[PDB]
């Protein structure tokens, strides 16, 4: 505690680094703000011989729990298979989108094994589009109203090739009985937007 | 899975005409919908994506609209090169799916077929089987009925039919119908008839031969 | 520059495994921007989605294929592949590979040329050629090309020198597992005895090439 601003991937000391990884992860201990972007990629869990990077222990992703704000974009293209949601980012409150994936996207979630997103603290995405893509076991994403998180005219979300709404319904994977029409990030009470 | 339905399955038009194709989804897909064009022996080519947005290089007479469950591809004015199959495709939820396709067909002047019949040859008869072939040549439109008759008995389950695609120069179809029997069964009966119905003709036309005559 | 091409055997026996490779040029196959996919189309029929693979390892398959399919990547050749086990005639289809640009247009953009795979137990057999004799303006005659495996045959008339009013039908599968087809031509009556007619049948999987004169009986 309290305020501690850290550089993100592809600026300052990480300017040549492709992903968060086993070598650089420690340097995020106790950051509350990222000044730039977070990239989370397959080479992180695989490791890489050419840059002498060891594989990353998934338990250490939990060092990102303190992070409340990212001034750039968040991009997750790999995640541990036995995590049902993005637990690490449960305290993320703001993605600004001052800088964007391919100039377009400020949040991007691509082909994970998750069954829910889990971003219960997310209240604002200031600029940039959202893309949730190819997550074959993901429910819940169509329940929230994204337009209420947006801050710039022209923001939209592409939610494509994910699990079907019908199959979620048949296995009781909908918002909890006590949520409001505002939707949820998961099956539990503590996951609804408004109470 | 989400089912996609395209009807009519066939449209029949001439060049310069306006074209309106329909596509329906059994569950909602927002605007996550694409249209494809396909010609024989070729892969499909993307026309429109997101309902809505025309792809780079795609001619302006091609355009699309709709949301949720109801979609429409509109060709404001056909060019000879637009005759082909058009498929709709949802990518909103897994598994990804396509519709059955609508085929755009060359409207043409109505033409009754020339009917022809061929006996089996002696050379085939030595081997123990007998094919009788019937030809429907250079006709339009596609709809046709063929009925085989042997000494007046209506044949069932022993014929197979084959149809050409629209002729690249005259736009007609033609059709062959082959009837197969053993040597034994063929030598028991005298009169072999091929009966054709088509809207070009006021009454059905029958060609026949008499075995061995 | 971006280029896709399917390759592999055109023939697989019922109950065995079907295998194909797609090669890619104009960009490395290891990339966050693309799903690498497979789609199939039986002759005369609609499009069916098979699945995809991503550079991260993860995959997605159509449940209609009852866990019979796997895909894999081989960065060593910039290639991805398909296995389908326990095949039957229902697996006959032109097979396509295709790319998806996840951050661009977001649906299939570049496609392969497509490749035909037939599932069947038939052994290869050359065809017989039977004449279709004319008789009763315009006449008609032809050739019945019967009982061969596998496809295709190619037929021409008078060494490719007739060409006009000629019709060659698509082949049909018969109860016996063998294919049958006929080629036809329309001609003037008048000159039925003053002009001679021959059809040229070729079937290259078999080693047989046949010529048959067709005459009025
Ligand atoms: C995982 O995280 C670690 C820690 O962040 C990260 O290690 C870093 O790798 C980069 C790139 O390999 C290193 O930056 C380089 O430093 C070398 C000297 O080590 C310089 O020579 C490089 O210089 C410029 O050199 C070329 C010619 O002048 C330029 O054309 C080019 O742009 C080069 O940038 C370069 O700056 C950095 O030193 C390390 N950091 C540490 C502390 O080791 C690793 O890359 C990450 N791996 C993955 C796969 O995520
Ligand atoms: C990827 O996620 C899926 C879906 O959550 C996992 O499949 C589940 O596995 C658990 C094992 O504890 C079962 O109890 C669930 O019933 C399964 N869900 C169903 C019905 O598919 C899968 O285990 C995950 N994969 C890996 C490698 O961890
Ligand atoms: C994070 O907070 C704990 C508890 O306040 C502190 O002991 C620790 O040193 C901090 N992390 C840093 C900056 O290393
Ligand atoms: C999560 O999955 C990996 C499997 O490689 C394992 O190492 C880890 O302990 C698992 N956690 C669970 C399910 O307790």
């Amino acid at each position: 505690e309290e305020k501690k601003v850290c550089n993100g991937i592809g600026i300052g000391e990480f300017k040549d680094s492709l992903s968060i990884n086993a070598t650089n992860i420690k340097h995020f201990k106790n950051c509350t703000s990222i000044s730039g972007d977070l990239h989370i990629l397959p080479v992180a869990f695989r490791g890489d011989s050419f840059t002498h990077t060891p594989p990353l222990d998934p338990q250490e992703l939990d060092i990102l729990k303190t992070v409340k704000e990212i001034t750039g974009f968040l991009l997750i293209q790999a995640w541990p298979e036995n995590r049902t949601d993005l637990h690490a980012f449960e305290n993320l409150e703001i993605i600004r989108g001052r800088t964007k994936q391919h100039g377009q996207f400020s949040l991007a979630v691509v082909s994970l094994n998750i069954t829910s997103l889990g971003l219960r603290s997310l209240k604002e995405i200031s600029d940039g589009d959202v893309i949730i893509s190819g997550n074959k076991n993901l429910c819940y994403a169509n329940t929230i109203n994204w337009k209420k998180l947006f801050g710039t005219s022209g923001q939209k979300t592409k939610i494509i090739s994910n699990r079907g709404e019908n199959s979620c319904k048949a296995t009781g994977q909908v918002c909890h009985a006590l949520c409001s029409p505002e939707g949820c990030w998961g099956p539990e009470p503590r996951d609804c937007v408004s109470c | 899975e989400i089912v996609m339905t395209q009807s009519p399955a066939t449209l029949s038009l001439s060049p310069g005409e306006r074209a309106t194709l329909s596509c329906r989804a059994s569950q909602s897909v927002s605007s996550y919908l694409a249209w494809y064009q396909q010609k024989p022996g070729q892969a499909p080519r993307l026309l429109i994506y997101d309902a809505s947005n025309r792809a780079t290089g795609i001619p302006a007479r091609f355009s699309g609209s709709g949301s949720g469950t109801d979609f429409t591809l509109t060709i404001s004015s056909l060019e000879p090169e637009d005759f082909a199959v058009y498929y709709c495709h949802q990518y909103g939820s897994t598994p990804l799916t396509f519709g059955g396709g609508t085929k755009a067909e060359i409207k043409r002047t109505v033409a009754a077929p020339s009917v022809f019949i061929f006996p089996p040859s002696d050379e085939q008869l030595k081997s123990g089987t007998a094919s009788v072939v019937c030809l429907l040549n250079n006709f339009y439109p596609r709809e046709a009925k063929v009925q085989w008759k042997v000494d007046n008995a209506l044949q069932s389950g022993n014929s197979q039919e084959s149809v050409t695609e629209q002729d690249s120069k005259d736009s007609t179809y033609s059709l062959s119908s082959t009837l197969t029997l053993s040597k034994a069964d063929y030598e028991k009966h005298k009169v072999y008839a091929c009966e054709v119905t088509h809207q070009g003709l006021s009454s059905p036309v029958t060609k026949s031969f008499n075995r061995g005559a | 520059q971006v280029q896709l091409q399917e390759s592999g055997p055109g023939l697989v026996k019922p109950s065995q495994t079907l295998s194909l490779t797609c090669t890619v040029s104009g960009g490395s196959i290891s990339s966050g921007d693309y799903y690498w996919s497979w789609i199939r189309q039986p002759p005369g029929k609609g499009l069916e989605w098979i699945g995809y693979i991503y550079y991260s390892g993860s995959t997605d398959y159509n449940p209609s294929l009852k866990s019979r399919v796997t895909m894999s990547v081989d960065t060593s050749k910039n290639q991805f592949s398909l296995k389908v086990n326990s095949v039957t005639a229902a697996d006959t289809a032109v097979y396509y590979c295709a790319r998806v640009s996840i951050f661009g247009v977001g649906t299939f953009d570049y496609w392969g040329q497509g490749t035909l795979v037939t599932v069947s137990s038939a052994s290869t057999k050359g065809p017989s050629v039977f004449p279709l004799a004319p008789s009763s303006g315009t006449a008609a005659l032809g050739c019945l090309v019967k009982d061969y495996f596998p496809e295709p045959v190619t037929v021409s008339w008078n060494s490719g020198a007739l060409t006009s009013g000629v019709h060659t039908f698509p082949a049909v599968l018969q109860s016996s597992g063998l294919y049958s087809l006929s080629s036809v031509v329309t001609v003037p009556s008048s000159s039925l005895g003053t002009q001679t007619y021959i059809c040229n049948v070729n079937h290259k999987p078999s080693n047989t090439k046949v010529d048959k004169k067709v005459e009025p009986k």
